[PDB]
RNA sequence: UAAUAGAAUAAGAUAUAAAA
RNA sequence: UUUUUUUAAAUAAUUU
């Protein structure tokens, strides 16, 4: 590897991150990447833009952080020669520095959107795609340029120059971007009807994710996509049953003629189903809001053979789903506990006070999971939001906690928020039981906060 | 200090690159030789920059002529 | 903003002359404004020529005069951005409303041209 | 769950989640039936059990590695643009966002690439489970000492089992890294012969510490710790100084007493000390032995992410 | 070679083009449509940039900015488009855009009463032949002379003057070069007069000429790659057989609504040839366009 | 071995003991560089020292060329360094010869800054006047080697050049030309203007200057070709003594201006074979390629190329198959050796051809009748499928 | 004391929100 | 079936 010039080590890190992420994750693969990549420097040679680009990307898709020397030197680089990051290099560059945050990945970006602002009249349909995906993958909101990259879309759509791929991109980051505009999101769809037998089931099922996630309430859309859908029900996966189900429940309009055919393919595919999948439609169920029991027992019996498999998502989706329609699953609920009790420190900030809600809710308390999550609570105290942090407050009461160490974050970060803690009318009664518990001794404040 | 003894050597390798001298080449490198050996910890524990580049050019230019490595 | 085909086609000829007329009325008062720089000058005369309003004389003799000691100073102190396409851009407006207005600022404008002083838009 | 395009090859947001080791420094760790050449001579036991202390005759790293490992260390001190994952570490001088004449950083293995790596290093684990009698050896953590030039202070004498009273059992040793070249006149490490056999076992009282003091009182407040017989052991075997190159390894004994000197070169010098733990090794109240980390109860066996197994002779 | 065209504005496109002919804008936009599909479906173009709409109808008209002559790019007068003169400022961003030249001569602008414009000049073998009529004047006609033509025994450039009417249309719309010894007219007063001229200006000369009719619109690439492509409208199917019976490619294309406002395909496509500066003696790569080891088999 | 004292410097050195300027940590890299005695090169714990010497002095005082070679003598050992990038200068420190150094270790250290670059031109303009002619074109050099963009500056330092035609030489006067023809955005006038006084003054011309016009001429393009001419006819009688390189360029500007006066073409052409065996493997290519591309490869012609080209067949650049591959095709002469010999050196470096290159010669390659019966085919098979993620 | 350049290339789910 | 734009804009208020 020694003989390989920079050039030639930029394009096997590229050719590594492609077979990586796309042809399996081979461990070995990821591992000799890393270590090519640690021992690397560009110094004393001179490089074009797109290698020390290719560099920079592939590096920080592997692990390597902001503190590594090859991302400082690309960084550097690409601080110093900005007129050479044409516009054919920019997506990799943003995409680049999109996860590294601090000062220099925060300029580089902004630098890159006022290039890409200035230039968006001129792009053709490769850079419109690559440049818009780029830039929902960093979290900016740079609106000018979001509208004039739509204009050149629209303009580009008009005459027909996208393709099934390319409306499956635009989609998705225009919908990540949470970029609400009605007439954009009309040329794809109108492009997609145009395009007719180009798209097949695999380019059609994010494009209904995508357009069931911005919410644009159009109900026009909605049944031509479900009809649409409906004779490419016999070819799909269990996977894309789980995402039909998603996205149809997000669009939240009843098609009992679709939901029927989705329910029976679900059924015929039971034994494909993994956690994700199961958890997923569970959560699609509670939020549309029927109330299917035949394919539910299939369900949780299917989730009893792969507890292992389930993540903390997955235990809080599924208990909450399994809590709101009143399932009783003893042994999936006791297994389903222990395993969070395993892996405790894995909940986020919202997904440990669904999960413990849920199980307070019903009649479920045990000691091994209890300890483990008012534990975990301490670190996610700061991140709460009032609801939250009174449904958290409420769950902690049932399992009759009283360690100061834990309850001194939820009561402060309640009465940091106190406004919208007793503005709140749904939680109401929450409140009435949680200082039937804990009583006016404990956080006097709060109690005289209460009694106003 | 260092700074003299390393200008002599360094005067002593210069008539060595372009003559010999009055007595021979070989009388040069024995007597810088000696010169080089005189130094003790004194002088190299409190010698600068100059002095110290200076007495290693000497003595690796002296070390292709002597048949010891040196 | 007017369609010629739309559902309201029949009246969209009378409203174009609507706007026309209040474009008149800015346009007649063009002589008190003091102009800091050539750009807004031609954006002015873009907008009055594309739509066709009708301006008088003497704001136009105005108007020339001003940018006459800015391209002056350009080309004299040579020492401070007037670009190339901008210069050919005033001297076609001049050229087009007759260069009996400021007979200076065409010769200084030519010369300008034929010596090379106006630099690109590349660079 | 569902790991985005653009995330799947990331790691943990901290490193101790990772199994096993990265190949990073010397690529994949050697296969099951491959760990008898990193075996140490008997003599090098012998001596360490006799003085206290040993050096491994080998350097063991590469000039290459103690390049990289020396910048992980600049990194770690950055003061400007402060190190990714530095919420990861147990203690750090930085905390007060300004530093000072001496950067000491713990835990650090958590946070960069190579530290972590260098734990698990066959060279150092097999001779310290051979010291620890061929146990199963855990990682008690780790240490980065940086010490500015012209300037930089020097720690005074000090028991490393001092600090880990909350632990029952004496079952310990430290290996301790230059990642610079050391001499009397840079950090080098001060240690006396026979100290850890003084007290049958036992730990002396504490030094008092009064910085903005030159090195010589700091390093002469030993006549004020110890009695008479250790005063005549000590006139016997007085301090002995040890110099050490680019990547040569110590090996220390947890009771031997131990000191560093003061940096008086043009340059800063940078050590890094990692501390190694047997198998039966028990905790004697309730609670975590470290900030946020696994808590345990009575006398119970030290395990988990936390304390890694880095060896096992099975 | 890159072809450049723009977009029409669908909100402003005009009721009833000159005449009081009626135009139909769905249909203008569908047949626009069709236009970029087929020259993106062209082999020898090797890309085609697509302009943003612009607010006026007149900016469908992209070809009357400049004039490519031999490795000369020239600008034309800018005396009777001064509202067009943003529009061409916008043209020149996307010529540059494509790794073009950065700036354009400006050899006529200077020039006094020198008016002319893009489409009475007709790239023929061995030079230019340029239209004597109303939009054009001697100034221009002795500018272009001035500059380009030179008399060499191997160094020749060939300006020729062709004398036409006032009612005639540009010398592009109707009299052009096609294939390599193939020369178009419309059967048509105008055209026979050009080809006339055209063959006693050069004497002994050989080739071949073919009428198509009139209205007949067409546009042909002429170039040493010899492409055959014959854009030409659809309605007329003689022509088409004409153009087929002549060992050429003649590709329909509707352009029924454009025709009526007044462009015509010739109007509306830029198209330039750009190279890539080579630092240092060098010699970059060309595709190739014919076949592999003929001796072989 | 190293004796006491000797012993003892070296462990000085090795503590970061002593204080060493850039000069000293300059002359001793250049005996390290010269002698190989005291086994410098051969102690990392030496060289280590010694760079962390130089990071912490003042490298202002060496020249920039200094700075350069001792980063690439701790490069070659195995050091990554990089000499400190140097600092605008401010207030009175402002004069011609610190504006031209700030270009020049830009330049030699390879640390491109086009912030830098824009603040000292936006610094240097209001004294113009008073650089001196030599200076100038220091400047128009260093400005065309860094691939600035504003044109504008270089075409009024090459004014200002131009007012001083007769101060200037002939070495002179073809760095400006071919400087000027690197920068993209030059104004045509000063083009035009600039190759009229290339014009002239064209008998003193030498060698060098020979190439530097001619590479001017290939950048530019044929809107020059008139100049063009008068460089060939003043050639044509020196022609029968010439470096390879100057009638390498010749056929260069012949291919690119479309020259069709035959004659010259011709007699250039049998002069440059004559001496072809000279060439490098680049210059080899190039020849090929110009020739192939005039319509002048008889079959001694191609007979000569390909026996003087199979010498550097054996180790190919990967970026010099394609093009051979492409020339031994469209011509009607026997390239058996050749092509086998070519395909040999193909397969060898299988595993770092681009997506381009590989695609390139399979395109070459597929209809060649004795291609199908070789490993060739396979192996670029299993590439292909491979690489199809980057095509 | 130190200055020579070539390549044009596209992957895709973070637990929200009222009217031609 | 189609509906979108091109300024240098500088006047909020406070003891946080």
């Amino acid at each position: 590897v020694s003989h390989l010039s920079a050039r030639n080590i930029a394009t096997e890190a590229l050719q590594m991150k492609k077979l990586h992420q796309e042809r399996g994750g081979n461990p070995m693969l990821a591992q000799q990447a890393r270590r090519v990549l640690f021992a690397t420097s560009i110094a004393g040679q001179n490089l074009d833009a797109r290698s020390v680009a290719l560099l920079l990307n592939t590096a920080v898709y592997f692990g390597m952080e902001s503190d590594a020397k090859l991302v400082r030197e690309c960084i550097d680089y690409c601080l110093k020669n900005d007129k050479l990051i044409t516009v054919d290099v920019l997506p990799i560059v943003v995409t680049a520095c999109a996860t590294l945050k601090s000062r220099d990945a925060r300029e580089v970006i902004e630098m890159q959107a006022q290039k890409a602002a200035r230039n968006a009249k001129f792009l053709d349909a490769k850079d419109v795609t690559n440049i818009i995906s780029a830039f929902s993958k960093t979290g900016i909101n740079h609106e000018k340029l979001f509208a004039f990259l739509s204009r050149r879309v629209q303009t580009l759509a008009r005459v027909g120059e996208f393709e099934a791929a390319h409306l499956v991109i635009l989609a998705n980051a225009f919908s990540r971007l949470r970029y609400r505009d009605k007439f954009l999101f009309g040329a794809i769809a109108r492009r997609a009807m145009s395009l007719r037998e180009r798209v097949t089931v695999n380019e059609l099922v994010p494009l209904i994710v995508a357009f069931s996630k911005i919410g644009l309430k159009d109900p026009k859309l909605s049944k031509r996509f479900a009809t649409k859908a409906m004779e490419y029900v016999d070819q799909m996966n269990a996977e894309q049953v789980a995402s039909m189900f998603m996205a149809f429940a997000y669009f939240g309009i009843r098609y009992d003629q679709l939901f029927g055919v989705l329910t029976n393919r679900a059924v015929e595919l039971i034994d494909e189903f993994n956690a994700q999948y199961i958890s997923t439609t569970l959560n699609a169920f509670q939020r549309i809001g029927i109330n299917n029991p035949e394919l539910f027992d299939n369900l949780a019996e299917r989730a009893l053979a792969v507890v292992q498999d389930h993540d903390a998502r997955d235990i809080s989706k599924t208990v909450t789903a399994l809590a709101h329609f009143g399932l009783k699953d003893e042994e999936l609920f006791k297994r389903l506990a222990s395993h969070a009790a395993s892996i405790a420190d894995q909940f986020d900030a919202m997904g440990l006070v669904n999960t413990a809600h849920a199980f307070a809710r019903t009649n479920f308390l045990q000691q091994d999971m209890a300890v483990a999550l008012s534990e975990r609570s301490v670190y996610v105290c700061r991140l709460l939001d009032a609801g939250e942090t009174r449904r958290l407050l409420w769950a902690l009461a049932k399992f009759q906690v009283r360690d100061p160490k834990i309850l001194t974050p939820v009561f402060n970060r309640c009465l940091a928020l106190h406004y919208d803690f007793f503005a709140d009318p749904t939680g109401s009664e929450e409140i009435e039981e949680i200082f039937d518990f804990y009583g006016p001794n404990f956080c006097p404040p709060l109690y005289q906060l209460y009694i106003s | 200090t260092a700074l003299d003894v390393a200008m002599r050597v360094n005067k002593l390798k210069r008539l060595h690159q372009t003559g010999g001298g009055p007595s021979g080449k070989k009388q040069v490198e024995l007597d810088a030789w000696r010169d080089l050996n005189n130094l003790t910890e004194a002088q190299i524990n409190s010698a600068e920059g100059k002095a110290v580049s200076l007495l290693l050019n000497s003595w690796a230019y002296f070390a292709k002529y002597w048949e010891k490595g040196a | 903003q007017v369609s010629d085909g739309g559902r309201n086609a029949m009246n969209a000829e009378p409203t174009r002359q609507k706007l026309r007329a209040m474009g008149e009325q800015i346009g007649c008062r063009l002589d008190e404004v003091e102009y800091p720089a050539l750009p807004v000058i031609l954006s002015i005369l873009d907008v009055v020529v594309t739509l066709k309003i009708y301006v008088p004389k003497k704001c136009l003799q105005v108007i020339f005069s001003q940018a006459n000691d800015m391209v002056a100073i350009v080309m004299e102190q040579k020492d401070d951005p007037i670009t190339a396409e901008e210069g050919r851009q005033l001297q076609a407006l001049l050229s087009h409303y007759g260069n009996d207005l400021a007979p200076e600022l065409s010769q200084r404008m030519k010369e300008a041209f034929r010596e090379g002083v106006l630099p690109d838009e590349a660079s | 769950s569902y790991v985005l395009k653009f995330l799947r090859g990331q790691l943990p947001e901290d490193l101790k989640d990772v199994n096993g080791a990265l190949g990073c420094l010397y690529g994949t760790l050697p296969d099951v039936d491959e760990f008898g050449q990193f075996v140490i001579s008997p003599d090098v036991v012998n001596s360490f059990h006799q003085f206290g202390y040993v050096k491994m005759p080998i350097p063991v790293l590469d000039h290459q590695q103690i390049d990289k490992l020396a910048d992980e260390v600049n990194e770690l001190a950055n003061n400007v643009e402060h190190h990714p994952k530095t919420e990861r570490l147990y203690a750090t001088s930085l905390a007060d966002l300004t530093g000072g004449p001496l950067f000491f950083c713990q835990g650090q293995w958590r946070a960069a690439w190579g530290m972590h790596d260098l734990i698990y290093l066959p060279t150092i684990t097999v001779a310290a489970s051979q010291i620890l009698n061929n146990s199963l050896v855990r990682l008690w953590y780790d240490e980065v000492f940086m010490k500015a030039a012209r300037t930089g202070p020097c720690v005074p004498w000090q028991q490393n089992y001092a600090r880990w009273q909350h632990t029952k059992p004496v079952n310990h040793v430290t290996v301790m890294i230059a990642l610079d070249t050391m001499n009397k006149d840079r950090g080098a490490p001060c240690l006396v012969p026979g100290s850890h056999r003084w007290r049958e076992g036992g730990l002396l009282p504490p030094v008092s510490y009064d910085p903005t003091k030159d090195e010589a009182h700091q390093l002469n407040t030993i006549w004020e710790i110890i009695n008479e017989e250790e005063g005549e052991m000590l006139m016997d075997t007085p301090p002995v100084t040890v110099d050490l190159r680019r990547g040569e390894a110590l090996l220390i004994h947890p009771l031997t007493l131990f000191a560093t000197h003061g940096n008086r070169s043009l340059d800063a010098v940078r050590c890094c000390f990692i501390h190694y733990m047997g198998e039966k090794t028990y905790a004697v109240q309730n609670g975590p032995l470290l900030p946020h980390t696994t808590k345990f109860q009575a006398d119970a066996m030290i395990q988990g992410p936390f304390y890694p197994v880095v060896f096992d002779p099975a | 070679l890159h072809a450049f065209v723009r977009s029409p504005h669908y909100r402003t496109i005009p009721s009833a083009g000159p005449n009081g002919i009626v135009v139909n804008r769905d249909m203008l936009v569908h047949q626009f449509r069709d236009f970029y599909k087929t020259l993106q479906h062209c082999s020898l173009v090797d890309k085609v940039h697509l302009m943003s709409e612009r607010p006026s109808v007149e900016a469908l008209r992209v070809a009357d900015q400049m004039v490519s002559i031999g490795a000369t790019f020239l600008e034309m007068p800018l005396t009777g488009m001064e509202h067009r003169a943003t529009e061409f400022m916008e043209s020149m961003r996307y010529v540059r855009g494509a790794g073009g030249p950065s700036t354009l001569a400006s050899y006529l602008q200077d020039t006094e009463n020198c008016r002319c414009n893009s489409g009475d000049v007709v790239c023929l073998p061995n030079g230019i032949a340029v239209g004597h009529g109303p939009r054009t004047n001697a100034v221009a006609h002795t500018t272009l002379k001035q500059l380009f033509e030179v008399k060499d025994d191997q160094f020749s450039f060939d300006v020729f003057t062709l004398e036409q009417e006032g009612d005639a249309p540009p010398l592009g719309d109707y009299f052009g070069f096609a294939g390599s010894n193939v020369l178009l007219t419309w059967k048509d007063e105008h055209g026979l007069l050009a080809v006339d001229q055209y063959q006693q200006k050069q004497p002994h000369t050989e080739m071949n000429v073919v009428y198509l009719e009139p209205g007949c619109h067409f546009l042909s690439f002429y170039g040493v790659d010899h492409t055959i492509d014959v854009l030409v409208q659809k309605g007329y199917e003689r022509s088409m057989d004409s153009i087929a019976a002549a060992g050429l490619n003649p590709i329909p294309v509707q352009w029924s609504e454009m025709d009526k406002l007044g462009i015509s395909m010739r109007a509306a496509v830029l198209p330039l040839k750009f190279f890539k500066a080579n630092v240092g003696g060098m010699l970059s790569r060309n595709k190739s366009r014919g076949a592999r080891w003929q001796t072989h088999q | 071995a190293r004796p006491s004292a000797l012993h003892l410097i070296f462990e000085r050195c090795k503590l970061n003991l002593v204080e060493f300027t850039a000069q000293d940590v300059y002359q001793i890299c250049t005996t390290a560089y010269n002698m190989d005695t005291l086994g410098m090169l051969q102690d990392p714990d030496f060289m280590r020292g010694l760079h962390d010497a130089f990071r912490r002095s003042d490298q202002t005082v060496i020249s920039p060329f200094q700075a350069n070679l001792i980063a690439d003598t701790f490069r070659k050992v195995g050091i990554n360094s990089m000499p400190k990038e140097v600092s605008v200068p401010e207030e009175d420190a402002i004069s011609p010869e610190s504006l031209i150094l700030v270009l020049r270790n830009m330049n030699i250290t390879k640390q491109r800054d086009e912030r830098k670059i824009n603040e000292v031109l936006k610094l240097m303009f209001p004294i113009l006047d008073e650089f001196s002619p030599t200076q100038l074109s220091l400047t128009v050099t260093e400005l065309a080697r860094l691939k600035s963009t504003n044109a504008d500056f270089v075409g009024k330092l090459a004014k200002r050049i131009m007012e001083y035609n007769d101060d200037l030489s002939a070495l002179d006067i073809s760095s400006a030309a071919v400087s000027l023809a690197y920068c993209p955005g030059i104004s045509h006038n000063i083009l035009y203007r600039m190759m009229q006084i290339v014009e002239e003054r064209m008998g003193e011309f030498q060698p060098e200057d020979y190439i530097n016009v001619l590479h001017a001429l290939n950048t530019l393009g044929p809107k020059f070709v008139n100049t063009f001419r008068k460089i060939v006819e003043c050639g044509l009688q020196h022609v029968e003594n010439m470096d390879a390189v100057t009638l390498t360029n010749y056929m260069v500007c012949f291919s690119t201006m479309d020259y069709k006066q035959r004659e010259h073409i011709d007699i250039y052409a049998d002069a440059l074979v004559e001496v072809a065996t000279d060439l490098s493997e680049k210059d080899l290519v190039m020849a090929f390629i110009a020739l192939q591309r005039l319509r002048l490869l008889s079959d001694t012609m191609f007979g000569t190329m390909a026996s003087c080209v199979i010498r550097y067949a054996a180790k190919m650049d990967p970026r010099n198959i394609a093009p051979i591959m492409d020339i031994c095709s469209t011509v009607p002469h026997a390239s058996d050796h050749l092509m086998k010999v070519l395909m040999d050196r193909a397969v060898e470096c299988t595993r770092i051809l681009t997506a381009n290159q590989l695609g390139d010669i399979l395109d070459i390659l597929g209809l060649y009748p004795p291609a199908r019966e070789h490993p060739l085919v396979q192996l670029f098979g299993k590439q292909a499928r491979l690489r199809l993620d980057l095509m």
